[PDB]
């Protein structure tokens, strides 16, 4: 078939990294108006039936503990897993709080062999953050 | 908006109407989507009283744009020796860093700034 | 016994290109964010994912330009990069 299944009896899990204030330490600034993304992500997608968890100023390793202990979760009654990450970024990285984490890392948890719950199923993530700093100066069309 | 009315009159040199819209509880901290804000302004455009009214009112003088500049490292592109004696004096970070690794220090050397090297 | 790519059902929705900047408002949150959310509100009844995320990247490309007091920071565009190894296409009405 063409279409991934979606009528199991749960959409999935909406979790959602929300990180606005960084420690003094690492010298990044406030994200002001991520809390507008992230109440916007919220309704959107509690709207299409997803179980939306939000979690807010998490340091590297909280965010690495959270993805791990997610993936190690019962997926087997849902169609689909998304993780929104909103935060400071680089590339390939995504900031906690405290400093860098590795996107690859994140996402491996949720792999075809370490997440046999989410086996054949959508595994999305939607990264609003920095992959550097070049600026896009377009063009006139 | 007083926020943007401020970042405004800050990039004219307005003093007045930056000492207007401050009475009137303008945001000395507010900021453009790139971060910049008054005292950026104030201190890249050679405005050394509107520095000073910016920072006596709580200005962030250690606020970075998105590419890392502080207005001690825009006081230093220009070579502005009071506006940074004034920003070193409200305790501006000569350890903090831009996008290109590059500090107030070293910009200094950049421009050959001989005299701004040392405070 | 069939095997699948480990790898494979995984979509990265990036909300800009490799190597840049991805524009925020205070008010209104992220460019993409808005511009994700307005989609999937107007066409996760109609669309398939992809086309979704396509509308997203031409919403933002077309309707967002940066305003800066700054030059250097003025007038400047985004792109969002969608990475998909999905196998399937992804309807939510389904």
């Amino acid at each position: 078939d063409n279409s991934y299944k979606m009528d199991y009896p749960e959409m999935g899990l909406c979790i959602i990294i929300n990180n606005k204030n960084f420690h003094k330490s690492t010298g990044m600034t406030s994200r002001s108006g991520t809390d507008v993304d992230a109440a916007n992500l919220r309704e959107t997608f509690r709207n299409l039936k997803y179980e939306v968890r939000n979690k807010n100023d998490l340091t590297r390793e909280e965010i690495v503990e959270l993805m791990r202990d997610v993936s190690k979760e019962d997926h087997s009654k849902r169609s689909s897993f998304v993780c929104v990450l909103l935060s400071h970024g680089e590339e390939g990285i995504i900031f906690g709080t405290n400093g860098p984490v590795d996107l690859k890392k994140i996402t491996n948890f949720f792999r075809g062999d370490r997440c046999r719950s989410l086996t054949g199923k959508p595994k999305l993530f939607i990264i609003q953050a920095c992959r550097g700093t070049e600026l896009d100066c377009g063009i006139e069309t | 908006d007083l926020g943007k009315k401020l970042l405004e009159a800050t990039r004219a040199g307005q003093d007045d109407e930056v000492r207007i819209l401050m009475a009137n509880g303008a945001d000395v901290n507010a900021m453009d989507d790139a971060g910049v804000t008054p005292l950026h302004l104030a201190a890249k455009r050679g405005h050394l009283e509107i520095v000073e009214v910016l920072l006596k009112h709580g200005a962030d003088v250690n606020a970075s744009d998105i590419w890392g500049r502080t207005p001690l490292h825009l006081a230093a592109t220009v070579g502005h020796l009071e506006i940074v004696e004034v920003l070193l004096e409200y305790g501006a970070d000569v350890n903090a860093q831009d996008k290109f690794g590059k500090t107030a220090f070293d910009i200094s050397i950049d421009n050959g700034n001989e005299d701004l090297a040392e405070i | 016994c069939h095997k699948i790519p480990v790898e494979a059902d995984f979509l990265y929705a990036y909300s800009t290109a490799p190597g840049y900047y991805s524009w925020r408002n205070s008010k209104d949150g992220s460019w993409f964010i808005q511009s994700l959310c307005a989609m999937l509100k107007q066409y996760a009844d109609k669309l398939e994912f992809m086309h979704i995320l396509t509308r997203v990247n031409r919403k933002v490309a077309t309707e967002f330009e940066s305003f800066s007091f700054d030059a250097t920071f003025h007038a400047k565009k985004q792109i969002p990069c969608i990475v998909s190894m999905l196998t399937k296409e992804l309807y939510f009405y389904h």
